[PDB]
RNA sequence: AAGUGUUUAAGGGCGCAUGGUGGAUGCCUUGGCACUGGGAGCCGAUGAAGGACGUAGGAGGCUGCGAUAAGCCUCGGGG
RNA sequence: GGUGAAAAGUACCCCGGGAGGGGAGUGAAAGAGUACCUGAAACCGUGCGCUUACAAUCCGUCAGAGCCCUCGACGUGUCG
RNA sequence: GAGUGAGAAUGCAGGCAUGAGUAGCGAUUAGGCAAGUGAGAACCUUGCCCGCCGAAAGACCAAGGGUUCCUGGGCCAGGCCAGUCCGCCCAGGGUGAGUCGGGACCUAAGGCGAGGCCGACAGGCGUAGUCGAUGGACAACGGGUUGAUAUUCCCGUACC
RNA sequence: CAGACCACGGGAUUGAUAGACCAGACCUGGAAGCCUAGUAAUAGGUGCAGGGAACUGGCACUAACCGGCCGAAAACUUAC
C-alpha cells in the first residue's frame, strides 16, 4: 500500500522525534594521570589500557 | 535464459550498414548526409 | 558446550564450528585475541574446554584437542605450556574484556585473554 | 551576554537530520562533556559534530582568549546544505532519485561562570 | 475529615527572532528575434561545401593554419 | 550567465587529515569569499512567548478566561 | 500599446517536502585472527588459518570496449556502507613481428559495377571487372627478460 | 524456559547469575593406546569404556567492575 495522504507536519514531527540517540553513560577512569570518561562497560578495558583514549 | 539484447555491436557491420560510403552510395543517403551537415552534426555517418 | 541459542555465529553451523576452531587457535597462539563480543562469548566455553583437555596429560585428550584445533603447533603449545600452566587453576582459564566498538559496523568488540595471575 | 565563539563546519557530508540526532545529545552541555559524549556516541555523524565543537572551543581559547573550562555549547544546530542528486536504477528500468545530503553544523560556545 | 488550586512537555501547534537550503524577484548582458538600406549574388577537377589527423615550448577545447602547419612572401595602414 | 570598481581572490596565527571555520587582513560593503549582485516562497533548523498528554478537531469563525509583550494615563498598580 | 493578472489543464520546468531515517544495500563461497599502514581500517597490505570454484569462479583467443594495463601520487565525486583501496581521479610510462592475425595472395554468398539493357524522371538490373572471409595458399620453435611487450625484445637453433 | 526491540524476571563479590571445573543424572554404546586371537578383514581384555549440550548439586577459577543519571511537598475554606 501507499500513503493515501501527505502526513501533516505535526504527525511527521511527532513520529520523527522518536528517532533519537541515547546519550551514553560516562564513568570516570584514571589513565596516565589525567582523568578520562568512558562507558562503564569499557571501564575494565580502560583500566587495562585496552581503550584508545585519544 | 535467452537474454540477448538487441544491439549486438560489430564495427564492420556498423560501417557497412550506416557508414559514409553507404550513405554516399544512394541519393537518399547523400541527402541524409547533407541534411546532417546542414543541421551541423559532427558525426555525419557511422 | 551449550549450543548457540540463536542463529549460528558464522552464518551456518559448519562455519561457526570452523570459526570457533580458528578463534581458539589464535587465542592459544597469541594469548590475547580481539574479536566481536558475541564471538568472544561463544569462544570462552569452546576454548576453556580445549584447555581442559590440555590440562590433563593424555594421548586421548591430545587427539581430542587435535580433532578440534587441527594446528599441530598450537596443540603442542596447549599440551606443553598451557596444560601445566593451569595445573592448579580449576576452571575459568580465560577472560573477556569489552573494548570499544568497531568503527565500520559499530559491532561490539571484546578481547579474550588467558588468565595469568598464578 | 557571556563571551562566545562560533564555528561553522559547512557542507558536511552528513544528512542534516543525522547531524541533529547527535547535536541534541550535546546542546547546552559543557564543552568537555559534549566532547566526551560525542566521543562515545555510536553515531558516525558524531565526528563532524565533535570537530565543530572542538573548533569552537579552540577559537574561544585562541581568538577570544577564554578559559576552556568555562565553555558550554550554547547554541548548536545543523542546517541542510546542498543536495547532490544521484540515480539509483531499479526494476523494470525505473530510475529512482538518491539524495546525497549535506549539512552546515554551526556551534556557538559561551564562556559561562562556574 | 470534606472541598478549593497550581505547577510537567516526551512530543505537537501557533506567533516572533534568527538562520540554512533554494534560486524567484529587481536591475542587467556576452546572446537571440524581427526588420531597413546597401554589397554579393554563386563555390567546384587550378579539387568545392564539409571534415579527419596533425600544427604552438609546454595536456586538452575553441580559433587560426597545413609537414612552409596560431603560420611563409609582397604591397599598403598603423605607431 | 551576474564576486568586486579593481583580484585587491584571506603571504605569517589557531582548530581539523581534509573539508570547513574562527582570528587577522583587502574591500565602501565579505549583510560581495572564485559555493560569490539582489536573495522570494516551498522546504529544513535553532532560540524565545503562549498553548497543549480525559481528548473525537474541513482545522476555521464568533464570544472568550488565563498568560506574555507594547502604547497612553494617572505617577500606588489599575484603567483605557 | 499589451506576451497584462492561474490554483487547478493526470499542465511544463526547477527546487523541495510526505512516505522515512523507512524498504533496500543485488544470490544460491565465509570468513577469522595476528601484525602493518593510516587521522580514520570489517572492507587496504602482509602472514597464518578457514572456506569456495576447479569442463571453472582456472588459462588463452575472437567479437566488443579503448587505455580500463604498469609506476607514482589523490581520496572531495563514483563504489549501494566506510575506504588509507579501486576497473574512480591526476601525471608519466607502456603495445617492438620477414614467420603470429590481417593487407600487399585468392576467391564464396553478397555488394558495387565501365560499357550496356530496361525505365517519363527518380532510377532497376547487370556483363567485363572489382571488391568481399566465416574458407584456400603461405616461412619459428624452445628458453630468458621488464613495472608494464613478447612465436615481436634477447639467447640458442631454424625457416622466407 | 523473559524476550522482535522495549518490557518483564533473577544476579551483581554481603555473589552460585552465566561460563568454566568437579561430580551426578541422562544420550550414545564400548574411546585412544597397549596386549592377545588371528596369513587379514576383524574380534576379545584393559573397561556400564570413552565422548558429550541444555537437567541437578557443589565450586568465586572467569565475568558481574575503584560508577553514572535520575529521584521527595504554595497553600486555603469549612467542620472536628
Amino acid at each position: 500500500a501507499v500513503p493515501k495522504r501527505r502526513m501533516s507536519r505535526a504527525n511527521t514531527r511527532s513520529r520523527r522525534a522518536q528517532w533519537k540517540a541515547e546519550a551514553p553513560g560516562l564513568v570516570t577512569v584514571s589513565v596516565a594521570g589525567q582523568q578520562r570518561k568512558v562507558p562503564r562497560r569499557l571501564l575494565k578495558a580502560a583500566r587495562l589500557g585496552l581503550v584508545d583514549l585519544d | 535464459a535467452k537474454g540477448k539484447r538487441t544491439f549486438q555491436p560489430n564495427n564492420r557491420r556498423r560501417a557497412r550498414v550506416h557508414g559514409f560510403r553507404l550513405r554516399m552510395r544512394t541519393r537518399a543517403g547523400r541527402a541524409i548526409v547533407a541534411n546532417r551537415r546542414s543541421k551541423g552534426r559532427r558525426a555525419l555517418t557511422a | 558446550p551449550k549450543p548457540t541459542k540463536g542463529p549460528r555465529l558464522g552464518g551456518s553451523s559448519s562455519h561457526q564450528s570452523a570459526l570457533l576452531a580458528n578463534l581458539a587457535t589464535s587465542l592459544f597462539e597469541h594469548g590475547r585475541i580481539k574479536t566481536t563480543e558475541p564471538k568472544a562469548r561463544a569462544l570462552r566455553p569452546y576454548a576453556e574446554k580445549l584447555i581442559t583437555h590440555a590440562k590433563k596429560g593424555a594421548l586421548h585428550n591430545r587427539r581430542e584437542v587435535m580433532k578440534k584445533i587441527r594446528d599441530k603447533d598450537v596443540v603442542h603449545t596447549l599440551f606443553a605450556e598451557i596444560g601445566p600452566f593451569y595445573a592448579d587453576r580449576n576452571g575459568g582459564y580465560t577472560r573477556i574484556i569489552k573494548v570499544e566498538n568497531r568503527k565500520g559496523d559499530n559491532a561490539p568488540m571484546a578481547v579474550i585473554e588467558l588468565v595469568r595471575e598464578k | 551576554e557571556f563571551p562566545s565563539a562560533t564555528a561553522k563546519a559547512r557542507y558536511v557530508r552528513v544528512s542534516a537530520t543525522k547531524a541533529r540526532r547527535v547535536i541534541d545529545l550535546v546542546r547546552g552541555k559543557s564543552v568537555e562533556e559534549a566532547l566526551d559524549i560525542l566521543r562515545w556516541a555510536p553515531q558516525a555523524a558524531s565526528e563532524p559534530v565533535a570537530k565543530v565543537i572542538a573548533s569552537a572551543a579552540a577559537n574561544a581559547q585562541n581568538n577570544e582568549g577564554l578559559d576552556p573550562s568555562t565553555l558550554v555549547v550554547a547554541t548548536v544546530y545543523a542546517d541542510e546544505g546542498p543536495t547532490a542528486k544521484r540515480i539509483r536504477p531499479r526494476a523494470q528500468g525505473r530510475a529512482f532519485r538518491i539524495r546525497k545530503r549535506t549539512s552546515h553544523i554551526t556551534v556557538i560556545v559561551e564562556s559561562r561562570p562556574p
